[PDB]
C-alpha cells in the first residue's frame, strides 16, 4: 500500500482558479495588522476551494489576481478576496511552520504536515 | 496584531 501521507507536500508556489460566480469562496484567512502574510487556517468542506481540490491549511496566499498580498493585512486581504470577481486566480505557497506560530499547540512533523495535539 | 476572515 502506497500512502500519501508520507510524502512530501510540495513547497513551491501554485497557481489556483477558483470560478465561484458570485458566492464565497469556502475558507478561511489568518493574518496580523503588520502584514507578516496571509494563511489558509480553513477549508470548508463543499465550498469553493475544496472543491478545486488545490488549496490546503496552511497555504500562504501570495497573491488574488496579480494583487501582490505577501505584506497585505488581514483586512485587506480579505477585501482584496471578497472583490476578487468571479474568477479568482489565487498564487498559493504552501508554510506550514509560519502557520503554525498561529494556531495553538500545532506543530510540523517530518512529512511537512500541520500537527495540533 | 491577529484577525481572522471568512471569504
Amino acid at each position: 500500500p502506497e500512502f500519501l501521507g508520507e510524502e512530501d507536500i510540495p513547497r513551491e508556489p501554485r497557481r489556483i482558479v477558483i470560478h465561484r460566480g458570485s458566492t464565497g469562496l469556502g475558507f478561511n484567512i489568518v493574518g496580523t495588522e503588520d502584514g507578516e502574510g496571509i494563511f489558509i487556517s480553513f477549508i470548508l468542506a463543499g465550498g469553493p476551494a475544496d472543491l478545486s481540490g488545490e488549496l490546503r491549511k496552511g497555504d500562504q496566499i501570495l497573491s488574488v489576481n496579480g494583487v501582490d498580498l505577501r505584506n497585505a493585512s488581514h483586512e485587506q486581504a480579505a477585501i482584496a478576496l471578497k472583490n476578487a470577481g468571479q474568477t479568482v486566480t489565487i498564487i498559493a505557497q504552501y508554510k506550514p511552520e509560519e502557520y503554525s506560530r498561529f494556531e495553538a499547540n500545532s506543530r510540523v512533523d517530518s512529512s511537512g504536515r500541520i500537527v495540533t495535539d | 496584531n491577529y484577525k481572522q476572515f471568512s471569504v
